[PDB]
RNA sequence: AAACUUUCAGCAACGGAUCUCUUGGCUCUCGCAUCGAUGAAGAACGCAGCGAAAUGCGAUACGUAAUGUGAAUU
RNA sequence: UUGAGAAGCUCAGACGAGUAGGCAGGCGUGGAGGUUUGUGACGAAGCCUUGGGCGUGAGCCUGGGUCGAACAGCCUCUAGUGCAGAUCUUGGUGGAAGUAGC
RNA sequence: ACCAUCUAGUAGCUGGUUC
RNA sequence: UUUCAAUGGCCCGUCCACGGACCAAGGAGUCUAGCAUCUAUGCGAGUGUUUGGGUGAUGAAAACCCAUCCGCGA
RNA sequence: GUACGUGAAAUUGCUGAAAGCAUUGGAAAUCAGUCUUACCUGGGUGAGAUCAGUAGUCUCUCGAGACUAUGCA
């Protein structure tokens, strides 16, 4: 398994940890390291987008890079900037790629968009405080935008779906129009309306137009999407108490995991509307989590990186000194 | 195996002379034969030694060398605690908080924690105030650490401390908690600020820790009051001793110059059960570490 | 939250009617009055008016400092 | 009405403090000669039912109300209509994860709680 | 356990025997005896008493002064063997105080008894700077 | 009968004549929000009803809405947890803490420490805390 | 619910003769699952426990583990598995035991006699 | 003042109560019919495991043959 | 006006020593049936306690400590069911006493 | 003389008889 | 709770005497047949199935059923 | 920790404090629990539902509950 990380301190690290390796076993070999990168806590990395081979790395002050994985180890293949008057108040809240468009979403609602060949560069301006941004996976120039008191909408560049759309035309300001506007759910039994604070996105329409998408909330709350039924969600589980920090897919069983603030990370039974199993022996909030094929890695605040597979059976395990911040999976095949 | 109870304590008996017999035989001639040959009496010196539980520690690689880590000091001169350890070296101001009414038992130990510390103030928590708030307040008020001693039951069982503004909150539970006049051969502190001596927090995680109770006291200790505060971490016990130290002739001692300690309190001992990554919320916080229970059943397993 | 939950047991109607204070013959308003009770005790003061309960006395603030001030009968 | 009690001492039995083989129960003593039984003076009291207590105000705790025992959450809410006549007691041997079930219900419904600081812990 | 902790674990020493063959009167009176002496001296007097030098007083049992040489024999064993205590901590030699000696009853096989000794170092008030 | 069920209160009737259906035997109706409307409610339902029980309808209404709003304003307001203790860690953390305590070794720890620290000078030329006398051996 | 008067519902007698039962009840005493595959291919629920069978702990501190019975010792109904041991104070890997029914069958050690003892317990070799 | 004497509290002994258990007793029911001159019951003496103040066995001495389970005994 | 456990609620007045002896109502223990959507390894029972509470009482409830596997309320059933003493039985432990004495 | 049953031999009596 | 003060306070049971060193545990109107009264219950010029027979597939020593007598009453 | 589950009382040692049966209170030590946050009223802002000069589904018996849309007067 090669994975690669990047840390607080900018520092990135790539990891050649193979199945079986587990630090705290003292017989156990230690993974293979090599890092580059800076070594300021002001430009520490963010996200860690991986475009196929390529991987687009975000820093604190803006400082996108893009490292080719080919090469042992990565070179800075390309080097963007961003204002700093977008830094000021601002911050980088979610980056994902979508038919060679780089996103930047700031927490204020500044979207900035970069084409990857024509280096074009949009801004939009969206609604208040945003908390997590996502793209369509399939249909192009989707956007499903969502923040604390601020319920999700779905911005659609494009009115119908078609097959593909030019790059150039997409992400213009005077195109984009919301199809799409979450309703609150019904106040609860003590009639306490039931805050929104929006905190992940995810389209889950793959593993269930016509969006199916699935949100996770501040309060620890799991809300499943049906745009064609209605604008309240379909379902609604409180699967945690804590925050829930972040959610996703995994290909391999056609499921979805989530993990909230209290080192919890749980897969969820859309099927059966319920939570099978969890990933064990992990401690500290995890900072990131990244699945490939049949693997997953999640990284957090106790300094490791443990890496399961999609059955929950923990495959490999190690130490990184340094405080993490996100995590991917390059290779998902053992070192030889 | 032998039902009879009698017969199997008889049993035993013969059991346990035979085996004390030949153990001193035993014992007897190799004493005979190294006493002859000192080659083996160190030789054996050398190799028995016995075991304890810090020898027997389980391996954990978080354990950080003795030699200084180019990376460690990387992430540790741009933290939360860095205006403390850098150049700017700001002044620590304490604030000492108990929980919503409390007794008067609670300040009876307030007060001794106020006398640990110079400089540092107690103010009464009032009203529908909470520990997020607080926080928030004393940052905008200039204070850069807030103690909030937790009582029920009239006794002081918790202790959070949270780095302001938004700096590592850890949640520690004391215990065995000693007032100056519960200790034997005690003294009244002065005004001199004390200094402090920490050990054994070998682990990155006990860093972490032991950068937060070093950022509480003074950079500079008045040496002239010879008033020394101790944490000490023992299989993750972390035990809290103030003492006044003079030192004089010790024969035992290497050198021939030993300090005589009076203990000054308040005694008390805690064990590290949260560390959150921001201001203290109990239920949204980012958990940098939580104590698994079950975990630490294995008495040779420490996290700090 | 406005009808009865309990028994609410209402009080029978006392008969105790409020009537004035008669007090005593010697407390005429202009009288000097010797403090028994207080942070004023042993002080003399002139009585001004008959309150309700109390006597409105005040010693000439010049005199004995004591400032405007009521005492039971 | 105040809670009036006519006698605050326990009936010793009597020569309780003689002997450690004799109880501090209270038992009528059965003599035919008994000085004690005779009601001499300074002789130590006996039951009599005199000093039974107001029948308005018998069982009340000194605030009042009246102690309920409570094993379970579905105790406490049979005292919804009586929670200014009587107070819920958690029994000895509920376990401290019911104890904070029945504690937090009980705030709800108004209900004093005897002994609500049991077997916890507070984390604010 | 031992009953009484009259000092710190770093600056004491103990040493104990069960079911010694003695007499439980002759023990109490002779552990009352060297109770808060200093370790040198303690052993000095049991010598003396030994060699008919000074005699134990009797205040409890006395029925005075006398010389019992069994119930000696053992306080002086189990102080050896406190002061031995004392050199594997590391203690000094010369604060050495027994600071809490007491002897209990056996279960009768005679009268056994188990004696306990606790030996401390003498606290010392350090100077306050003022 | 009055009871609470979802944050919402109802009137629970039965009639003689479904006496013998357990499952029909009861019929619900949804109390209003509105106290002075549930009030209403409960007359209307139980008009030519015996005073006493409609008195004691009402009385059931009363305390069941000051139960749901007392239920609202603690959800509202911070209350600590309330978090159970355990015999046996506690036992056990006793047990570790005073052997954890005995291999400490607090005052000699404090002293080796204190001593190599005045060895190292990390104290002024001549500390003021230690005498000339004691400081000639610091050399020596 | 019994309905054999042949068979006793007594706790004394089913104590009595669950300890006092000789090494050959004692054999069919320690029985243990076989795994899935095995349940699925065998068609037999549960067998005795043998000498070098393939193993895997299911339950206890010891849960996860697996290995070859390097013996059973029916005397006190335990089975001793390789490597599954705990070292003592002086430095010896003293094995520790398990109960049959807590281990699961991941490998039997198929004699002739077994492989007549899966025909006949409704077996597919 | 102190010892001594008493009382109270703490800790350490002493003792083995209580509580919980239980391959034991007690009681009732049901089924059956089988010791010995072809050497019984009982007693002694041996044998090897051993703890024997227990058990099994008889110079083939924890038993041999045959049968069964099928791979121990500790 | 809600105050029918009609075996409930409510009004009034008088009265109060007590051996033998009579009557009534209650408290407690082991086991039985039913019941409490009963309690329990987040600690049952027991025991300790200058912690608190209830009942005239028999007694009950509870906090804390100790402990480690079972227990209880309510309605009936049942009995080897309640101790201060019998120079009671058994066990344990005292003062005599480190005395008499060897 | 002793031993085992009869034997829980013979009671106007003694001592005791539990919230 | 401990102690002090003022006041009162003569060892308990048993029949002067007899028992009492202390503590724990055990320790005494029981079961059964007959009779008499009283109360409750069922039926009522009747009344009582349980000697026995029938029967009981969930435990079958129970519960259910009842032929011929027989008792006591008239 | 085999003088081993729990571990009572009588009883013994040490340490600490005090002193040389009941009534009532003092001194010393200790302990119980003790409330503030709510009620009403007014407005602003949004929220929804038991509201809609509103549309559907399921279970019961016109309308009674449970819902899913849509609106927030």
């Amino acid at each position: 398994m090669k994975l690669l990380l990047g840390d607080e301190i900018g520092q990135l690290k790539f990891i050649e940890i193979k199945k079986g390796t587990d630090t705290s076993n003292p017989e156990s070999e230690a993974p293979v390291i090599q890092k580059f990168g800076e070594l300021d806590r002001e430009k520490g990395v963010l996200f860690m987008l991986k475009h196929e081979m390529n991987v687009f790395v975000a820093r604190k002050n803006g400082t996108i890079e893009c490292w080719n994985v080919n090469q042992e180890p990565p070179i800075l293949s390309s080097l963007w900037q961003l204002d700093s008057s977008l830094l000021e108040t601002a911050s980088i809240v979610s980056m994902k790629y979508s038919n060679g468009w780089l996103m930047l979403a700031l927490s204020d609602g500044n979207l900035l968009f970069r084409h990857i060949e024509s280096s074009k560069l949009r801004k939009l301006q969206l609604h208040g405080p945003l908390s997590a941004v996502e793209l369509h996976p399939r249909i192009p120039g989707i956007i499903a935008a969502g923040g604390k008191e601020n319920d999700v909408c779905l911005y659609s560049c494009n009115p119908t779906c078609k097959s593909n759309i030019d790059e150039l035309e997409l992400w213009r300001t005077e195109n984009v129009v919301k199809v799409f506007q979450g309703k609150n759910v019904k106040n609860d039994s003590l009639n306490l309306r039931v805050r929104v604070w929006i905190t992940g996105i995810v389209f889950t329409e793959d593993i269930i137009l016509c969006f199916h998408f699935a949100t996770i909330t501040h309060y620890g709350q799991l809300r499943f999407y049906d745009t064609k039924h209605g604008r309240r969600p379909v379902s609604t589980f409180d699967v945690s108490t804590s925050p829930l920090s972040h959610v996703g897919l995994l290909p391999s069983i056609k499921l979805l995991y989530f993990a909230d603030k209290r080192a919890q990370i749980s897969i969820f039974d859309h099927s059966k509307k319920k939570v099978i199993g969890r990933f064990q022996g992990v401690k500290g909030a995890p900072s990131s989590i990244h699945c490939l094929g049949n693997v997953v890695a999640i990284t957090g605040l106790d300094r490791n990186v443990r890496i399961f597979d999609a059955d929950r059976k923990p495959l490999a395990n190690a130490y990184i000194k340094a405080l993490p911040t996100s995590i991917i999976v390059i290779n998902e095949r053992d070192a030889e | 195996k032998i039902k009879n109870k009698i017969v199997r304590q008889q049993q035993y008996m013969k059991a346990l002379h035979q085996k004390n017999k030949d153990k001193l035989e035993r014992r007897k001639e190799r004493a005979k034969e190294e006493e002859k040959d000192p080659e083996k009496k160190r030789l054996r010196l050398s190799e028995n030694i016995p075991a304890t539980i810090e020898s027997k520690r389980v391996y954990d690689e978080t354990i950080i060398e003795d030699k200084p880590d180019e990376e460690l000091q990387a992430e540790l001169k741009d933290d939360e605690f860095s205006a403390y350890f850098s150049e700017e070296r700001k002044v620590p101001k304490l604030l000492v908080t108990t929980s919503k009414r409390a007794s008067r038992k609670c300040y009876d130990f307030a007060s001794e924690l106020l006398d640990c510390f110079p400089n540092a103030e107690f103010r009464k928590r009032t009203g529908d105030i909470e520990v997020h708030e607080i926080a928030e307040a004393a940052a905008k008020r200039g204070y850069t650490d807030l103690l909030v001693l937790n009582e029920d039951r009239k006794k002081t069982n918790a202790l959070t401390l949270v780095h302001l503004p938004n700096g590592p909150s850890f949640y520690f539970t004391l215990s065995n908690l000693q007032t100056a006049k519960e200790i034997s051969n005690h003294g009244r502190s002065t005004g001199h600020i004390p200094e402090l001596i920490i050990n054994n927090f070998s682990t990155r995680l006990g860093m972490t820790v032991a950068r937060a109770f070093q950022s509480l006291f003074i950079q500079t200790p008045q040496i002239q009051g010879r008033q020394v505060v101790t944490i000490h971490c023992q299989r993750d016990f972390l035990f809290f001793r103030r003492h006044r130290y003079a030192f004089r002739e010790k024969s035992n001692m290497p050198d021939g110059i030993g300090t005589g300690l009076q203990e000054l309190g308040p005694r008390f001992t805690m064990r590290l059960r949260m560390v959150q990554k921001g201001v203290w919320d109990r239920k949204e916080g980012e958990v940098f570490f939580e104590s698994n229970a079950g975990e630490e059943s294995d008495r040779r397993k420490f996290w700090l | 939250k406005y009808y009865p939950a309990y028994r609410e047991n209402v009080p029978k109607k006392a008969r105790k009617a409020v009537r004035p204070t008669k007090l005593r013959a010697s407390l005429a308003p202009g009288t000097v009055c010797i403090l028994l009770a207080g942070r004023f005790r042993g002080k003399r003061v002139v009585v001004l008016s008959q309150l309700e309960d109390t006597l409105v006395v005040t010693g000439p603030y010049k005199v004995n400092g004591v400032p405007i001030r009521r005492v039971n009968h | 009405v105040n809670i009036i009690k006519k006698r605050t001492k326990p009936f010793k039995r009597h020569q309780s403090d003689r002997f450690k083989r004799v109880g501090e129960s209270w038992r009528k003593p059965r003599g035919i000669d008994s000085c004690v039984r005779r009601r001499f003076r300074g002789t130590i009291s006996m039951p009599k039912i005199g000093y039974g207590n107001n029948k308005k105000t018998r069982y009340c705790m000194p605030n009042g109300l009246k102690a309920f025992l409570v094993r379970n959450v579905s105790d406490v809410e049979l005292l919804l209509m009586h929670n200014k006549t009587y107070a819920a007691e958690i029994a000895g041997n509920v376990s401290a994860r019911k104890r904070v079930e029945i504690v937090e219900k009980a705030r709800a419904l108004g209900v004093k709680v005897t002994n609500a600081g049991a077997k916890v812990r507070s984390q604010e | 356990r031992y009953s009484a902790s009259p000092a710190l674990e770093t600056k004491c020493a103990k040493a104990r025997g069960a079911y010694l063959r003695t007499h439980f009167k002759n023990s109490r009176e002779v552990a009352f005896t060297i109770n808060g002496m200093s370790l040198k001296k303690a052993f000095i007097f049991l010598d003396n008493v030994k060699e008919h030098k000074q005699a134990v007083p009797f205040r409890r049992f006395n029925g005075q002064a006398r010389w019992p040489v069994k119930s000696v024999k053992f306080f002086y064993d189990l102080l050896k063997n406190a002061e031995a205590n004392a050199e594997a901590k590391g203690l000094d030699m010369d604060k050495l105080i027994i600071k809490h000696v007491q002897v209990n009853a056996a279960p009768k096989q005679s009268s056994p008894s188990h004696i306990e000794i606790i030996v401390a170092e003498e606290e010392e008030a350090v100077p306050k700077a003022n | 009968t009055v009871r609470e069920d979802n944050g919402k209160l109802y009137l629970y009737m039965k009639t003689i004549e479904r006496a013998h259906f357990p499952s029909k035997l009861w019929q619900r109706i949804k109390l209003s929000k509105n106290y002075a409307k549930a009030l209403e409610q409960i007359d209307q339902q139980l008009l030519y009803w015996p005073g006493r029980q409609i008195h004691r309808c009402k009385q059931r209404l009363t305390r069941l809405t000051q139960y749901l709003l007392k239920a609202r304003r603690l959800a509202l307001k911070h209350q600590p947890a309330l978090i159970p203790i355990k015999p046996k860690q506690a036992h056990r953390e006793a047990s570790r803490e005073r052997k954890a305590l005995i291999a400490a070794k607090l005052e000699k720890n404090i002293e080796k420490e204190l001593v190599k620290r005045l060895k190292s000078g990390v104290y002024g030329d001549q500390p003021l805390n230690v005498n000339e006398e004691i400081w000639n051996k610091v050399l020596a | 619910m019994k309905f054999s008067r042949d068979v006793t519902s007594s706790r004394r007698k089913q104590r009595k003769a669950h300890f006092g039962a000789p090494s050959s009840v004692r054999r069919v005493l320690m029985s243990a699952p076989l795994s899935k595959e095995l349940r699925e291919q065998y068609k037999i629920r549960s067998l005795p426990v043998r000498r070098d069978d393939q193993i895997t702990v299911i339950r206890g501190s010891n849960k996860g583990r697996e290995g070859k019975i390097t013996s059973v010792y029916r005397k006190k109904f335990l089975l001793l598995i390789e490597r599954v041991t705990r070292e003592k104070a002086n430095g010896a890997s003293a094995p520790v035991g398990i109960d049959a029914s807590k281990v699961v069958i991941t490998k039997l050690h198929l004699d002739k006699d077994r492989k007549d003892l899966i025909v006949r317990k409704g077996g597919k070799v």
